[PDB]
C-alpha cells in the first residue's frame, strides 16, 4: 500500500528487498519505465521499515573509485594525476582477482598512496597493503591467511610481510524461507 | 641551470606572441627568470646544488679520467625546448585565436587597419591570460625541472 | 612564499591594470575612425594616428599624477616585505 | 490460529514453551531469529499474550535482580539448553550457603521464570575454571600475561600482533565466553607497538632481569 | 491534517518520519510529484511534533565532502587541490570498505590533511586516523576494536597504533509497533 | 515469474544462470532485442534468489585492465604512459600463453610496475610477478608449480624463484542435474 | 532449444561446439547473416552447457599482440614505441616458423622486453626467451627439447643456453565419436 | 552437408583440405561467389572435423615479416626504421635462394636484428643465422648441413660457423590416395 | 558545533607554524551520565589533525530541557 523508496537503481533496488527479507516483512519491486523501481510495503509492516531503512542507510550510494576524481578528458595531466590513476586499477584488478579463489565471495583491496615523493629529491617510501575477504562456510580461515599473503606479496616492488594486513570471515546465515503474510 | 633556461625561453615566446621583438627580424623573459631564481633559492636550492657539487666527487674524482658522457647529450637542446614550448602552450593558442578573429573582422570591411589594431591588444590579453595561471602552474615546475643528485651517473662515466 | 606568490601576482596585475584606460582610449577611437571609413570610403591607412597621439597624449594628461601614487604605495610596501 | 504455524517454515529453529502465568514464551536462539519473531509478535497476527526469550538476555535480566537481592554472590552462568529444567553453575570455593539456604535460592529463581519448572543448582571449582582458560591460551602458543589476585584472574595480551594471532585470539575468547562467562576470568586483547610482545627486561651488570608487569612500555625502534 | 514541513525529498521525508514515529506520534507523507513531499501530523500531535522537530534539527541537511569544495571541473588545479582531492576519495572508499566487516551496520573515517609541509624544506607529519562506528547488538563490542586498528594500520603510508582512536557503539533498541491514532 | 534484473547482457546473464543453478533454483533468459536480456525465477524462490544475488555481487561488472586508464588515443604520451601500456599488455599475453598447457582452465598474472622510474635517474629495481591458476582435477598439482615458475622466470630480464609465486588450485565438483519445477 | 550464446563470429563459435562436443552434450550452429552465428543446445543439455561456458570462459577473446598498443598511423613515434613492434614481430615470426618443425602442431615465443636500458649510459641486458609447444602422441618428447634450444639460440645477439626454457607436451586424445542425442 | 567455415581465402582453404584428406574425411571447396569458399564436410564426419580445426588451429593466418610495420610510405624515416627493413628483404632473399638448392622443398630463415648499436655507445654485436629446411627423401641429410653452413658463411660480414644453426628435416609421408563417402 | 583555529599566514614567513586548537559543544539525551562522556570527545578530536594535546580542546556539553507536549490552551474573552 503505502510506498517508502521509489526512483531507485537496478542494484539498489535489489539490497533494499534482500534487507526488509531478512527482518521478516515483504516488500514488493514495481517498475516505472524510464522513471526506474518503487518499493511498497503492506500496513503493520510500515513502521518496522521505516526503522530498518534509517538504521541501515539505505538506499546504498554508489561505490567510489580513485579514479573517478582524476578524470582522463583533462588535456593537462599532472604526475599526481597519473599515478593515482595507476594505484585505482591496480587496487581493483587485484580485488577482481582474489574472488577467483577457493571459497572467496567477495573481497576488498586497499594500497597506500604516495604521489609527493618523487617530486623532491627525498626517497620513496615502502607499499602497505590490506585486505578484507568473505569466505564460504565451513572452511579453515585460520590456514587461508597466508595463501593472500603469499599471493599479495610479490604482486608489488618491494613489501614485508608485516605491511600486509588481511582480516576476513565467514559468511552469515542462509535466508530462505519466506516472510509471511500479515493477517488481521 | 637547466631550470632557468626554461622560464627564460618561456619569457621569450611571451614577449616575442605580443610585439616588442620584431625590431631585429628582453625586458619579460627577465622577470620570469629572476622570479624562477628566488622561487628555486627558498625551498632547498643551495642544499641540492652543493649536494650535486660533493656527489660528483664521488663518482669522478680527479686522476680517474671522468667524461661527460656524450650519447644523453645530444638530446639535450631539444628537452629545454619542449618543455618550454608545453609551457607556453596556452598564451600562444589564444593569440591565434586572436589573430584568427582579428582577420574575419577585415574581411567584413578592409578599411580597418586591423595589423595595428590587434598591436594594441596583444600585450593586454598575454598578461590577463597568464595571470590566470601564474600562480597554482608556475612554482610547481621550478621544482619539477629541477636536477637531483641521483641522476649523475647517467651523465658522467669513468675512462678508468 | 606567499608573498613572493603576492607580489608576483601585483606586479602582473598593476601591469594590466595601469596598461588598461590607455589600450582602450586608443581602440575606440582606431575602430570609430574606421567605421567612419566605412561609410565614407577612404583608402589612407596611415589616418587614425592623428587621433591615437591625441588620445593617449590626453589619457596620460588627467592621470599622470594619479600613476606616481600608485606606483610609489605598492613600491614603498615591497621593500617594507623586503628588509622587515 | 495456533502460535507454532504463525512463523516460517520450518520449526526447528524456535520452541514454544507454555507460561505458568498464562503466557506462551517463545524460545529463540540468537538475535537474529529473535527479532524474526518480535516482528510476528509486534505487528499483532496472534490474539494472546507472548513473550520471545533468549538465552543471552535472560541470562542479563536475572543477574539484575541478583545483585539485589543475593549481594556478594559468587555464580557463572546460567544454561538453557534445556529450557524446562535451567542449570545454574555456582562457586564452590567462595560461597557459605548452607543446604536450607540453597533451597530458598532455587525457588527464588523458579518463581522468576514462570516456564520453567526446577532449577538445577551445581556447583563448580574455582580453579578448573583458570586451568582451562590457561591451557587454551597456551594451545594456541599466544604470548600472555596472567595476573593472580583474589576474587578473580586477568590475562593480558598486548604487543604488535600479526593477523594470525588476532583471529586465533578471537575466535578463543568468544568460545570461552559461552560455556563460563565473564564473572571471574577476563581477557585483555590490545594492540600497541612493541616486537617484544608483553615481556621488558632491563640491563645491567649480571645480565638480564624480568621487570615487573607495568602499564608503561617501551616503544620499539625497528 | 496540519502540516508542518513540505517542499521534502525521498532522502529527508523518511527522517522525519522514523524519528516522530519513535516518540508515539503518526505522521503521513503525502507525494506532490515535481514539488516534492510533504509531512502532516494530527492536531492533538502538533505541539509536540513542532517541540521534536525544533530539537533534532530537522530537515537534515546534506553531508558534506571535502571534494565538493575542490571539484575536478575547474580549468587549473593547484597541488593542495589535488592533494584534497585525493585524500577526501581515500577517505570515502574507507568508510565504504568498513561497512562489509562482520556486524558494523554504519562507519565514519577521518584523515589528517596536510598543506603546509608540503610546499617547504620540511618534511612531512605523521598521519592520523580517527573512527566511528555502529555495531550489532550482542557483540562484545571491547574485542571488535582491534581487528579496526589491524586494518586501519598499514592503508597509509606511515602511522603508529596510538595515532588511531576508534570509537563504537552497539545500535539502539529496536521500534516496531505502530503509534496508535489519538482518540478524542 | 518475479524479475531479478533486467537489461543484463550475453555475458553477464550465463553467469547469473551458472550461479543459480547451483542453488536448487532456475532461471529463464528472456532475450528482448535491443533493451537487452531478462531474468526471472520463481515465488517460492524469489526469496532465496535475491538473498544469492546480494551475498555474490551479482551481476559481474567487467574485468578490468590497466590499458584502459591511459588510452592510445591520447595526442601525446608520458613514459610514465608508456610503460604502463607495454606492461598492461605483456600480463594480458601471459596469461593467454597459460590456458595452453595442460590441465589449465584459467589463469591470472600480475607484474609488479614501475613509477618514480619514469621520471628519475634511478636504477630500476628487480620485477615480481604472481600468478594464479585453475585445474583440471586428478592431475597431481603439487608437480606443476615447477612448470610454471621455469615458464615465468626467463621471460623478463632477471627475476629469482623467491620472487615469483604461484597459487593454483582443482576445480570444483560437476553440476550436471537439472534443478527441478517448485510443486505444490 | 534454448539458446546460450548469439551474435558470435565464425573462430569463437568452432571453439565452443569443440568444448561441448567434449563433454557428451550436442551443439548446433546457426547461422544469421551479419549478426554473427548463435549455439543452441537441448534442454536436458543447458544445465551442463551453462557450466561448462563459466568453466572454461567461453567465448573466447581475441589474442593480444604487443603491436596493438603501439600503432603504426600515430604522428609521431618514440624509441620506445619500436622497438615494442620490432621486438613483437620477432615474437610472431619464430612462432610462426616453430610449427614447421617435425611433429609440432602449436608453438608459442616470449622474448623478454627491455626498453628503460635504452636511453641511459648503463649497459643493456641479456636477453631471455620462453617458448611453449604441442607435440603429437607417439614422440619421444624428451629428446626434441635440444633443438629447439639449437633453433633458438643464435636466432638472437648472444643468448646462453640456460636463458631459455622450452615447456612442451603432448596433445589430448583423440574425440572421433559422435555425442548422440537424448532418448526420452 | 554441415558447414564448417567460410570467408576464407584461395590459399586457406587449401590448407584446410589438405589437413582434412590426412585424417580421412573428405571435404567440399563449395565457392561461394563474392564472399569466397567454404568447406562442408559430411554429418558422420562433423565431430572429427570440428576436433582437428581446433587442434591444429586452422585457418591460418597469413605470415607475418618484419617490414610490415615499417612501411615506406611515411615522410620521415628513422634509421631503426630502415635498418630493420633492409633486414628484413635480406632474409627473405635469401629464404627465396635457398628453395633452389638440391632436394630443399621448403626453407625459413632468420637474422639477428639490430636495435640499440645506432645510439648506445658500444659497437655493433656479430651477426647470427637460423635456417630450417626440408628435404625430400631419400637424401643423406648429414651431409647437407656442411652445402648450407658454407652458402650462409660468407654472405654476411662476419659470422663464424658456431654462429649458424641449421635443423632440417626429411618429408612426412605421401597422401596420394582417396579418403572414402561414409557408408550410409 | 567545532570550531577550529584559523592560522593561515604561518607559511608566508620562515617560521615553523602554530600548534592547532578545537573546541566543541553538545546536547545530550536526558538521563545520561554527561561527565564520563566528555573524554569520548576529547578522544575522537585528538587525532583527526596533526598534533594537538589535551589541554588544546575544550567540550562545553549540557543535558536537553524539559519536553514541551501539552497543547497550549485556547482563550476566552
Amino acid at each position: 500500500d503505502k510506498d517508502l523508496l521509489k526512483g531507485l537503481d537496478q542494484e539498489q533496488a535489489n539490497e533494499v528487498i534482500a534487507v526488509l527479507q531478512m527482518h521478516n516483512i515483504e516488500a514488493n519491486k514495481i517498475d516505472s519505465g524510464k522513471l526506474g523501481y518503487s518499493i511498497t510495503v503492506a500496513e503493520p509492516d510500515f513502521t518496522a521499515a521505516v526503522y530498518w531503512i534509517k538504521t541501515y542507510q539505505l538506499p546504498p550510494r554508489p561505490r567510489v573509485e580513485i579514479a573517478q576524481m582524476f578524470p582522463a578528458d583533462s588535456l593537462v595531466s599532472s604526475p599526481r594525476a597519473e599515478k593515482a590513476r595507476l594505484y585505482s586499477a591496480i587496487e581493483q584488478r587485484l580485488e577482481q582477482s582474489l574472488q577467483t579463489m577457493e571459497g572467496v565471495l567477495s573481497a576488498r583491496v586497499h594500497i597506500s598512496y604516495d604521489i609527493d615523493a618523487g617530486e623532491n629529491g627525498r626517497p620513496p617510501k615502502p607499499v602497505h597493503l590490506s585486505a578484507l575477504a568473505v569466505y564460504e562456510r565451513g572452511s579453515p580461515l585460520a590456514h587461508q591467511i597466508s595463501d593472500i599473503k603469499r599471493f599479495l606479496k610479490n604482486s608489488f616492488a618491494d613489501v614485508d610481510y608485516d605491511n600486509i594486513s588481511v582480516v576476513l570471515s565467514e559468511r552469515s546465515d542462509a535466508q530462505l524461507q519466506a516472510p509471511g503474510t500479515p493477517v488481521k | 641551470s637547466w631550470p632557468f633556461w626554461v622560464m627564460h625561453a618561456l619569457g621569450c615566446i611571451i614577449d616575442n606572441q605580443r610585439g616588442a621583438t620584431l625590431s631585429s627580424s628582453s625586458e619579460m623573459a627577465n622577470f620570469l627568470n629572476m622570479f624562477a631564481a628566488v622561487v628555486y633559492l627558498q625551498n632547498g636550492g643551495l642544499v641540492t646544488m652543493v649536494d650535486v657539487l660533493n656527489k660528483s666527487y664521488q663518482l669522478c674524482d680527479p686522476m680517474n679520467e671522468c667524461t661527460p658522457s656524450l650519447p644523453p647529450l645530444l638530446t639535450f637542446i631539444n628537452q629545454v625546448a619542449q618543455n618550454a614550448l608545453v609551457l607556453a602552450s596556452p598564451v600562444v593558442l589564444v593569440l591565434l585565436l586572436s589573430e584568427v578573429f582579428l582577420g574575419l573582422l577585415s574581411r567584413f570591411a578592409p578599411q580597418m587597419n586591423a595589423f595595428a589594431i590587434s598591436l594594441t591588444v596583444k600585450s593586454g590579453i598575454a598578461v590577463l591570460i597568464m595571470l590566470l595561471y601564474f600562480s597554482p602552474v608556475l612554482p610547481d615546475n621550478v621544482l619539477r625541472l629541477s636536477f637531483q643528485a641521483t641522476g649523475l651517473s647517467s651523465w658522467f662515466y669513468e675512462r678508468g | 612564499m606567499d608573498d613572493l606568490v603576492f607580489a608576483g601576482n601585483k606586479a602582473l596585475y598593476l601591469v594590466l591594470i595601469l596598461s588598461g584606460w590607455p589600450t582602450i582610449v586608443a581602440t575606440i577611437i582606431g575602430l570609430l575612425v574606421g567605421l567612419f571609413q566605412t561609410v565614407t570610403q577612404l583608402q589612407e591607412q596611415t589616418l587614425p594616428f592623428g587621433i591615437k597621439l591625441l588620445g593617449v597624449c590626453l589619457c596620460l594628461f588627467l592621470l599622470s599624477g594619479w600613476y606616481g601614487e600608485v606606483l610609489l604605495s605598492y613600491g614603498r610596501q615591497v621593500i617594507f616585505l623586503a628588509l622587515a | 490460529a495456533e502460535l507454532d504455524s504463525l512463523l516460517g517454515q520450518e520449526k526447528e529453529r524456535f520452541q514454544v514453551l507454555p507460561g505458568r502465568d498464562k503466557m506462551l514464551y517463545v524460545a529463540a536462539q540468537n538475535e537474529r531469529d529473535t527479532l524474526w519473531a518480535r516482528q510476528v509478535l509486534a505487528r499483532g497476527d496472534y490474539d494472546k499474550n507472548a513473550r520471545v526469550i533468549n538465552e543471552n538476555e535472560e541470562n542479563k535480566r536475572i543477574s539484575i535482580w541478583l545483585d539485589t537481592y543475593y549481594p556478594q554472590l559468587a555464580y557463572y552462568r546460567i544454561h538453557f539448553d534445556e529450557p524446562r529444567k535451567p542449570v545454574f553453575w555456582l562457586s564452590r570455593q567462595r560461597n557459605t550457603m548452607s543446604k536450607k539456604e540453597l533451597e530458598v535460592l532455587s525457588q527464588k529463581l523458579r518463581a522468576l521464570m514462570p516456564y520453567a519448572d526446577s532449577v538445577n543448582i551445581t556447583l563448580m571449582d574455582d580453579v578448573t575454571a583458570a586451568g582451562q582458560a590457561e591451557a587454551g591460551l597456551k594451545q594456541q602458543a599466544l604470548p600472555y600475561s596472567r595476573r593472580n589476585h583474589k576474587g578473580g584472574v586477568t590475562f593480558v595480551i598486548q604487543g604488535a600482533l600479526d593477523d594470525v594471532e588476532i583471529l586465533r585470539a578471537r575466535q578463543f575468547v568468544d568460545s570461552y565466553y559461552r560455556t563460563w562467562g565473564g564473572r571471574y576470568v577476563q581477557f585483555a586483547i590490545e594492540l600497541k607497538d612493541d616486537w617484544l610482545k608483553g615481556r621488558s627486561f632491563q640491563y645491567g651488570a649480571e645480565g638480564y632481569i624480568k621487570m615487573s608487569p607495568g602499564h608503561w612500555y617501551f616503544p620499539s625502534p625497528l
